[PDB]
């Protein structure tokens, strides 16, 4: 164990840094806790690890609860108590910095055993010079591992089962991204610190250069392309991209980190041109039968068709879309709901089916919902607060007393996401923990944040994350948490992200296909030019999220509606007056406005207000919208 | 193999909301053309009207109905003889409506009265204005030479049935009526003789 | 003899590519093939001109401004070539040599003005008068701008050009793509010498571009794959004739070379039978029409 002790000491090596905030007295704090106290742990707290701590480096009553809370819990389990505790402490904090540290010596291991080294630390560190020439020699290997198919899988769905489906299939599709790269450890004997970061459909990691592990990455790539061929067909596919890196490399000398990850990059785009073999095209030619029926969603008809004109994978999908919402636990076991890339399949469970599960089958991965790999997902509906609601579902949110009751999809997108993990971090500062740390936070307000900001509003999330975000719910409540949300991301990015999104009002029995892709419209308005700006119910209506929040929700919405609560003399039809002057845009409106407001004995500043509102053209859209909104809201 | 061409022109006669927002707006549209905004009628509706008022007459799954307006039923796939093509907004009653400066379509208010409270609930729809004109546009395929006159016969009596009945929207309210002025029933694939053949 | 083949349509066209709702501005060289082979079946026409010799392309889109080719997949903001689509021919010489920009790529997508696609909502009655209900189903079509248009170049013998001449004339009464015979896919169609595309084909570069929607025969897919870069794409359908079988059927499954891939050895195309047991052979065009250009 040799390996495991080495990669137990580089995730421990700074215990003793948050004791003395609170190397040496890191190993006495260790030595109180026998299986962390024997062999190499605590050798690698006191001082390959101090290679691959080098090669990562390029209130005291608070450390003291952290210290007592480390001794009363004290690999996979270590690493994700390791995180939770050193997220929010600094060295990149604590955690990136001991998680990178591992990754790097689990790989430097991995070729030092490919090289036979006699003696590690003599060849490493006796002439003094062999640690620099170390940096020099080719020993890491940058990966990326790319999912082709996303959009189209989610979005290749007749409306029948849609809301179910599309929740579906994104998760399904994160969750399979998971086992791939598990698949990848557990065939590089690795661990999760090796993996950089995932981004939806992506995952970047560090392996060794050894042969053994180039070997497993070609037989890898092989095996998943033989498996996305034998059951998605075209659909979905994956390719696997390798760049060979020095430890000078990963130490941001001359500027090469952030050219290397390009390469890969550069390579991934030719994994994507010329994506299958001639077998597998010429396999995909010769059909023997063409069938006799196919799936309603998936249009195909190799696979058997049940009586319900599904094939067994969407009716899988669309089963399984209610357990992640439901239940926690994710099972990646032999017998599940829908098929996993190695011949298990991914089943939603709670507590007791995945201990049952777990036991039963010793080949059982589990991963946990927003709490054995935690993984972070959004999953917040207001219908599931109440079994009635849960079976009312969309339905529920527009059964309003006051109001009128249509539903409101969110469709957004985080402005130049990919400018952001391009060049969101300057060259100065570009480096491993720092790119996982930013991609990490993201996908933390997203899977996680996103469920407390949404907190006590009717909205159902369809799907989450930076790349795209799609929300249906009642629409006074979608609109007031889109505009929390902005301000919420300002703060959390502490600026510089901006996020653009389309906001649509429906009919609770209108398609949600329809409404998905009307609201992907209204996205594409705000996105394309004024991206921070948000579009609103019409394309006429693209608005700045201040503008919406204050300069017409705040300073046109509030004095509107506090004056026609306030008047006996005036109602919805004064409102609706008014509004038939603004919409004409006739200049003789603006006189008859005028006339209207002198009838109308408005409080004189705001009757001065609507006045000059009209005459500016922003004001007047704003006031339009301000009154539309009034009257949704007044209306019963 | 030949294909006679029937193009005409459509009269609306009362407004027409062949259909296919923001509040007190017109609650229901027309069908327009995207690039032109100009009201359409879609070659489906009058297919359909046809077809159901020729399946009244009949009577659908009548054989000439079926080789007229297509069918896919097991053992019976036939395609459909008669083309019908999207009618546009005339360049002759666009000019008319321009002067004057008509608008095309004209927004109509309604009420309905509840038969318990009394209380009207009002709704905004928008028909294509009286007075407009559509080019109407028709391909039959001669499948068989020998039903060629029966089915215009057939034709015939459809659009006389159409001409004594509305286009799609709320016709029965007073919308939709029209006028069918069949300008040209010429061959334009084939050697086929339709001097003798008539819609009217 | 390449001769330029203008397509003018009256009304939307539906081009469906997976379902009813959806639509395309284009189709592959394969409809357009059966679209020819239906009308001269029609016309009492033989068949063996077209399956012979007739080389055509996908349907490409054409302006007032300019006439668009696919933007060939070759390796060269990455956002803003991989929204490119299509390339106008005088630009496509400047693309090859990698002479464009990101900013140049982007005024080149926004140059092209195909139309403004949409979706109409349509209703079936067939059930009400059964104590059932009306159906709302929607089918997406696409209106081209006046001036654009979408053009494809056919190649082949004197014979064959005039059966296209012929077919092409019955085609248009006879309207392309989905929901034609209920409102759609009506067009008007010039067919002439071509002097820009004539000479634009008569290059001998490095690479090859399909122009058309292509599958190699077995023995010649394994010279073409190696160092190709190119876009399998799954070409799907139901049998649409009268004669096949009683009820309708799926054609076999077939994936076929998008237009635009680049392959450096050149192939010949082959007419596929995509058919199962029925009472015709259900042909599937996957011939390759070929612009050879300079990397």
């Amino acid at each position: 164990n040799k390996k495991l002790e080495l990669m137990y000491g580089s995730l421990l090596h700074d215990i003793g840094k948050i004791v003395y905030r609170s190397s040496k007295i890191g190993s006495q704090f260790l030595n109180k806790f026998k299986p962390f106290q024997l062999s190499g742990i605590v050798d690698s707290v006191s001082y390959i690890t101090y290679i691959a701590d080098n090669i990562a480096s390029g209130t005291s009553s608070q450390y003291a609860a952290l210290v007592n809370k480390m001794t009363d819990d004290l690999f996979s389990s270590l690493l994700q108590w390791t995180e939770s505790l050193w997220s929010y402490i600094p060295s990149v904090s604590l955690y990136d910095h001991s998680k990178i540290t591992c990754a790097i010596a689990s790989c430097i291991y991995d070729y030092l055993t490919e090289m036979n080294c006699v003696n590690y630390r003599k060849e490493l560190f006796s002439p003094y010079e062999k640690t620099k020439q170390f940096y020099q020699e080719d020993v890491f290997l940058l990966v990326s591992l790319d999912m082709s198919g996303i959009q189209d899988f989610i979005y290749n769905i007749s409306g029948s089962k849609a809301l179910k489906s599309l929740r579906s299939r994104s998760f399904y599709l994160e969750t399979m991204l998971e086992s791939l790269v598990d698949d990848l450890l557990s065939d590089l004997e690795l661990s999760r610190a090796n993996l950089l970061y995932t981004g939806g459909g992506h995952a970047y990691l560090l392996l060794p250069n050894t042969e053994r592990a180039r070997d497993v990455l070609a037989s890898f790539e092989g095996e998943m392309k033989e498996w996305f061929i034998k059951i998605f067909k075209t659909d979905l596919s994956v390719a696997i991209a390798y760049k060979a890196c020095t430890g000078e490399d990963l130490m941001n000398s001359n500027g090469t980190y952030s050219d290397l990850w390009q390469t890969v990059s550069r390579k991934l785009s030719d994994k994507k041109a010329h994506k299958y073999s001639l077998n597998e095209i010429k396999l995909f030619n010769s059909t023997i039968h063409a069938g006799t029926q196919e799936c309603k969603e998936c249009l195909r008809s190799d696979i058997d068709i049940s009586e319900d004109s599904l094939c067994k994978i969407c009716e899988g999908i669309i089963a399984i879309s209610n357990d992640l919402r439901d239940y926690s636990f994710f099972v990646v076991s032999p017998e599940g709901k829908v098929p996993l890339p190695r011949n298990r399949y991914l089943s939603v469970e709670n507590q007791d089916g995945a201990e049952r599960k777990i036991k039963m089958n010793k080949e059982t991965r589990i991963y946990s919902k927003n709490q054995v790999t935690n993984l972070w997902m959004c999953d917040y509906d207001f219908s599931t607060l109440n079994p009635e609601t849960k079976k009312q579902g969309i339905a529920s949110y527009v059964n309003r007393e006051v109001g009128i009751p249509r539903l409101g999809v969110l469709r957004a997108d985080i402005d130049n996401l990919g400018t952001t993990f391009i060049k969101g971090i300057p060259e100065q500062y570009r480096s491993i923990s720092r790119t996982a740390t930013l991609s990490r936070q993201l996908s933390m307000f997203f899977k996680f944040e996103l469920s407390n900001i949404l907190k006590g509003a009717r909205i159902s999330v369809i799907y989450s994350g930076g790349d795209d975000l799609f929300l249906i719910g009642a629409w006074d409540d979608v609109i007031s948490k889109a505009l929390v949300l902005r301000k919420a991301f300002t703060r959390f990015s502490a600026g510089k992200l901006t996020f653009s999104a389309g906001i649509g009002m429906y009919p609770v029995k209108y398609p949600i296909s329809k409404m998905a892709s009307e609201t992907g419209v209204l996205e594409d308005l705000a996105k394309r030019g004024e991206k921070n700006q948000v579009a609103l119910w019409n394309d006429s209506k693209v608005f700045g999220w201040s503008q919406l929040e204050e300069q017409i929700l705040k300073e046109k919405m509030i004095p509107l509606q506090e004056a026609l609560t306030n008047s006996q003399e005036h109602g919805k039809s004064f409102l609706y007056k008014m509004l038939e002057l603004l919409r004409n845009e006739d200049q003789i409106n603006i006189a008859r406005l005028a006339y209207l407001l002198a009838r109308s004995s408005l409080s004189e500043e705001l009757t001065q207000s609507i006045f000059a509102w009209s005459q500016n053209k922003q004001q007047k859209v704003e006031l339009i919208t301000a009154i539309e909104y009034l009257v949704y809201q007044i209306r019963e | 193999y030949s294909k006679i061409r029937i193009v005409g022109k459509i009269d609306v006669l009362t407004g027409l909301h062949i259909g296919g927002s923001m509040i007190g707006a017109i609650a229901s549209p027309v069908v327009r053309d995207p690039y032109s905004r100009l009201p359409i009628i879609p070659g489906s509706s009058i297919k359909g009207k046809m077809r159901s008022l020729l399946a009244k007459h009949i009577g659908q799954d009548a054989p000439e109905i079926l080789r007229l307006f297509g069918s896919s039923q097991k053992g019976a796939i036939q395609s459909s003889r008669l083309q019908i093509s999207d009618a546009f907004f005339s360049k002759a009653s666009q000019e008319e409506f321009d002067k004057k400066d008509l608008a095309y379509t004209e927004t109509k208010f309604e009420n309905t009265i509840s038969r318990l409270t009394a209380v009207a609930n009002p709704r905004q729809i928008e028909r294509v204005t009286r007075g407009a004109s559509f080019d109407f546009h028709i391909i039959y395929n001669v499948e068989n030479i020998n039903e060629v006159m029966a089915d215009f016969e057939n034709i015939k009596t459809a659009i006389h049935l159409l001409e004594n009945d509305y286009l799609g929207g709320g016709g029965t309210r007073g919308n939709g009526r029209i006028r069918f002025v069949i300008d040209s029933i010429d061959t334009v694939v084939g050697d086929f003789d339709s001097s003798n053949l008539s819609i009217k | 003899v390449v001769k330029l083949v203008k397509l003018t349509f009256k009304s939307p066209v539906h081009f469906g590519m997976k379902r009813l709702s959806d639509s395309n501005h284009t189709i592959a060289a394969d409809t357009l093939f059966s679209a020819l082979i239906i009308e001269a079946l029609q016309q009492q026409l033989e068949l063996s001109h077209l399956l012979n010799n007739l080389v055509i392309t996908d349907l490409f889109p054409y302006n007032k401004t300019s006439y668009f080719l696919p933007k060939p997949l070759i390796r060269i903001g990455y956002k803003a070539f991989k929204k490119l689509t299509y390339i106008p021919v005088e630009n496509y010489s400047e693309y090859l040599r990698g002479e464009i920009d990101s900013l140049e790529a982007s005024k080149i997508a926004e140059s092209l003005n195909l139309g403004k696609a949409s979706l109409s909502t349509k209703v079936s009655l067939q059930a009400v008068d059964h104590n059932g209900e009306s159906e709302p189903y929607s089918v997406g079509n696409f209106t081209f701008y006046p001036e654009s248009g979408l053009y494809f170049l056919a190649k082949g013998n004197a014979d064959t050009i005039g059966q296209l001449e012929i077919l092409m004339h019955a085609l248009q009464y006879s309207g392309i793509g989905g929901k034609r015979s209920a409102g759609y896919g009506q067009f008007r169609c010039t067919i002439e010498d071509s002097g820009k595309f004539d000479s634009l084909l008569s290059q001998t570069g490095n690479i090859a571009i399909l122009l058309s929607s292509a599958m190699a025969s077995d023995e010649e897919l394994v010279d073409c794959l190696e160092d190709a870069r190119y876009l399998l794409k799954k070409r799907t359908g139901f049998v649409q004739s009268k004669t096949y079988a009683d009820q309708l059927v799926k054609k076999k499954d077939f994936y076929a070379f998008s237009a635009g891939s680049t392959f450096y050895q050149k192939f010949n195309g082959k007419i596929f039978d995509v058919s199962d047991n029925g009472r015709h052979s259900v042909y599937r065009y996957a011939k390759a029409f070929w612009l050879e250009g300079k990397i």
